[PDB]
């Protein structure tokens, strides 16, 4: 039965034009499919239909510089003036016998994006959280573009693996990535060092914010 | 036009969940509704759809017989009820109409063995703008909310997505970016609501 398939990836330039395929199985050839986009940590959003015709309709509030079309068992997303925010998503979509079909989704990279350099606020374990006898560094990572670290952290100077915590990279509301860490300590490894650090690692440059009890 | 889902929450394998999903600004009983889900890092995956006014229902292979959908067009609502409940089922689940197509937001569907608990919250610091914060630490299931002052403040505000820690559990951490000149004298409070543990902490962060 009827089957979308999506490349995982694409990539288009900052300012210029990207085409997105969307393949139909073999029987459909005359379905109408939809584009919707999601960023990310955020739902779905409807983007437009396109039947196997070419024409299209689109959504509530979807600027002009997306499009539609199609060709043969291939239907189309064009996005016009690529702007950081298009850095999301496309899950193409149809509906068949009450049935409803998804497409895998293509992940959109807009290049030729600034480097952003992330901003890294460290924070020792609280007053309160001591008086429980636990103790948790918080490391914060935000506005950082392209979307990659890595964390490290450092007793004194010595490497610290355990008891590290640190997330995958979000992509923020301003099409900036953030990311967190975390490192837990018992009070009594606090107090014996004379600092810790969080060490931000983003496109080889490592930059360190420094607590010390 | 807005679908907004509710229901969502964690059961245990083998449990039961229904799930409610209110439209307005459009004549529902004219549509055929739908209900997608997502698990994590995955696509998207349809579930069920209902014919307007509810004569014809479909179902994935993966939900058939365990999963009812329905609907009450006079309260204009639409329900997913789920028994027999598999971790493969844990996925914010949306609400949807595709004929313009809508989206719902999403309710998040945990299905694990493990047991709720509430987040115990700490402040962070501050140290011509300091960053101070709330770690919202060691809660299960998602999702947590934070604002700060009630909603009066906004600006700066910056929620982070929570880690799943080693042990299961979560943890995450709001900040705010306020004038290094107001801390002394403006109050800063950080309202953090766990919907799953009925918990509802006001933590107010003081300079040190």
């Amino acid at each position: 039965q009827l089957v979308l398939t999506q490349s995982p990836s694409a990539s288009a330039s900052l300012g210029a034009s990207v085409r997105l395929t969307c393949t139909l199985s073999s029987g459909h050839s005359s379905y109408v499919i939809a584009w919707h986009q999601q960023q990310s940590e955020k739902g779905p959003r409807y983007l437009m239909k396109v039947n196997s015709d070419g024409s299209h309709s689109k959504g509530d509030g979807i600027p002009d510089r997306f499009s539609g079309s199609s060709s043969g068992a291939e239907r189309y997303l064009t996005i016009s003036s690529l702007q950081s925010e298009d850095e999301a998503d496309y899950y193409c979509q149809t509906w068949g016998a009450g049935i409803l079909v998804f497409g895998g989704g293509t992940k959109l990279t807009v290049l030729s994006q600034p480097k952003a350099a992330p901003s890294v606020t460290l924070f020792p374990p609280s007053s309160e959280e001591l008086q429980a006898n636990k103790a948790t560094l918080v490391c914060l990572i935000s506005d950082f573009y392209p979307g990659a670290v890595t964390v490290a952290w450092k007793a004194d100077s010595s490497p610290v693996k355990a008891g590290v915590e640190t997330t995958t990279p979000s992509k923020q509301s301003n099409n900036k990535y953030a990311a967190s860490s975390y490192l837990s300590l018992t009070p009594e490894q606090w107090k014996s060092h004379r600092s810790y650090s969080c060490q931000v690692t983003h496109e080889g440059s490592t930059v360190e914010k420094t607590v010390a009890p | 036009v807005q679908l907004l889902e509710s229901g969502g929450g964690l059961v245990q394998p083998g449990g039961s969940l229904r799930l409610s999903c209110a439209a307005s600004g459009f004549t529902f009983s004219t549509y055929a509704m739908s209900w997608v889900r997502q698990a994590p890092g995955k696509g998207l995956e349809w579930v069920s759809g209902i014919s307007g006014s509810g004569g014809s229902t479909y179902y994935a292979d993966s939900v058939k017989g365990r999963f009812t959908t329905s609907r009450d067009n006079s309260k204009n609502t639409l329900y997913l009820q789920m028994n027999s409940l598999r971790a493969e089922d844990t996925a914010v689940y949306y609400c949807a109409k595709f004929s313009r197509d809508y989206w719902g937001q999403g309710t998040l569907v945990t299905v694990s063995s493990a047991s709720t608990k509430g987040p115990s919250v700490f402040p962070l610091a501050p140290s011509g703008t300091a960053a101070l914060g709330c770690l919202v630490k060691d809660y299960f299931p998602e999702p947590v909310t934070v604002s700060w002052n009630s909603g009066a403040l906004t600006s700066g505000v910056h929620t982070f997505p929570a880690v799943l820690q080693s042990s299961g559990l979560y943890s995450l951490s709001s900040v705010v970016t306020v004038p290094s000149s107001s801390l002394g004298t403006q109050t800063y409070i950080c309202n953090v609501n766990h919907k799953p543990s009925n918990t509802k902490v006001d933590k107010k962060v003081e300079p040190k």
